[PDB]
């Protein structure tokens, strides 16, 4: 996963 | 080349469409028409004709852009995928993805949508309008790993397999997230 | 479970986070200490006087727990002791952000970077806002060509640079040449 993409 | 000595036969696209693909498979070295291949949507077509074995251009553009001629069976997307059509029963669900890229994800996302989710880039917990993100109800992965699937955890949402994905899309009919948790893949 | 027909012995750290220790290999099928398998030990190591199969460290036990999987300790550079030339501070002026790193491997890769005087950011940003809290950034360190952060330092003109470039710095005491170190060339 190259981007985190995570929120909150 | 990649396709060297491999006849193919592109079935039951556009009138355009047809017409990307067989250029995609001579610019990897493949011949178009007992043809070794033949090409047909995700969700599949008629197929009169005997062939080697009928595959998808999911499949064929995952083979190009690892330039590996893998094997049908080894993927779900790379065979035509039976789905109920008329059924939206992830009707509310906003779904992510994790650990999936390219060919695989635009289908994955493609039967998503089609089951009526809405599907995001960014997994999500709490909704913000200013964002524009929704609060996310479903993770879907392969593996344990990542920082997608540990928020999952953390936050307490399914985090499921793609066969759970594949499962509704068969039935018209939302699977049990808890028999498809990554928690108990082996 | 999957420390199971696995015997430890937990060395290295206090008795209160020993006996945390002890108590989740335990409670993951392990058995506490013949030879055992496993001689768990902090991330910078520790006298091993006992023969054992092999010292790994509370990176490799809790990341194996995380991913429920028994990941071979020769797989990751911190799933066996660090060595780092002590006392040594080559980063000190650094600022640098992580990406695609999650969890224990994060927590792990912070504490050296620290160690060897960088300061670690969540954000990485090209430029200092006092408003914000944020520093510039001087170093991205991840894992494979690709992402937002990727981009950015590219953008940027920052280096970007796989962990051995800080695994190397950790081991000389010394600043290694991030250019012998750059995602570009993995």
């Amino acid at each position: 996963d190259s981007d985190t993409d995570v929120e909150e | 080349g990649l396709f060297s000595q491999k006849s193919f036969l592109v079935l039951g696209f556009s009138n355009e469409n047809e017409s990307n693909i067989a250029n995609i498979i001579k610019e990897n070295a493949g011949k178009i028409m007992v043809a070794d291949y033949a090409v047909v949507p995700l969700l599949g077509c008629e197929v009169e004709a005997t062939v080697g074995e009928v595959v998808t251009n999911t499949w064929l553009v995952t083979c190009i852009d690892y330039q590996t001629l893998f094997d049908p069976k080894s993927n779900p997307l790379f065979t035509p995928v039976p789905v109920m059509t008329g059924m939206t029963p992830l009707e509310d669900c906003v779904i992510s993805f994790s650990q999936c890229a390219g060919a695989e994800k635009e289908s994955l996302t493609f039967l998503a949508n089609l089951l009526g989710a809405s599907v995001q880039e960014y997994f999500v917990r709490k909704s913000n309008a200013k964002k524009g993100m929704f609060a996310s109800t479903h993770l879907i992965l392969k593996e344990r790993g990542g920082s997608k699937y540990e928020a999952a955890k953390k936050w307490n949402l399914p985090a499921v397999t793609i066969a759970w994905l594949l499962e509704t899309a068969r039935t018209g009919k939302r699977a049990d997230e808890s028999h498809f948790l990554i928690e108990n893949s082996t």
